[PDB]
């Protein structure tokens, strides 16, 4: 007679990103020796990483 | 007066299908609905006679 399913999930699930960022050098934008005035603010885009 | 006999005959076996059965799916409804999701089994028990 049927009793029931069983809806096992054992040790859940694996959550996975590709390898670490690449043509992010976040540090020559945010320690850079040449920034920008205020009302001169710089504007560069970081993207595909 | 006339009418019509076959000398001779042939055995023409030829095929005949009848489909038998199915895939006999058991289609549960607190996971196929609801797939670990409490919310949805919850949702889908009061519904239940269904
Ligand atoms: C009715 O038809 C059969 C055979 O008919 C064939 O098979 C059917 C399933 C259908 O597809 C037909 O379209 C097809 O033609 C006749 O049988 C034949 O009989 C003759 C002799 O009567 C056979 O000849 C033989 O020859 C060897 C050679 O050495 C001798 O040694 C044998 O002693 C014999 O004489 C023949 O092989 C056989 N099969 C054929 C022709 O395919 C059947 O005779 C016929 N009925 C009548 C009344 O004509």
């Amino acid at each position: 007679y049927q009793t029931s399913n069983f809806r096992v999930q054992p040790t859940e699930s694996i959550v996975r990103f590709p390898n670490i960022t690449n043509l992010c050098p976040f540090g020559e934008v945010f320690n850079a020796t040449r920034f920008a005035s205020v009302y001169a603010w710089n504007r560069k885009r970081i993207s595909n990483c | 007066n006339s009418i019509a006999i076959p000398t001779n005959f042939t055995i023409s076996v030829t095929t005949e299908i009848l489909p038998v059965s199915m895939t006999k799916t058991s289609v549960d409804c607190t996971m196929y609905i609801c797939g670990d999701s409490t919310e949805c089994s919850n949702l889908l028990l009061q519904y239940g006679s269904f």
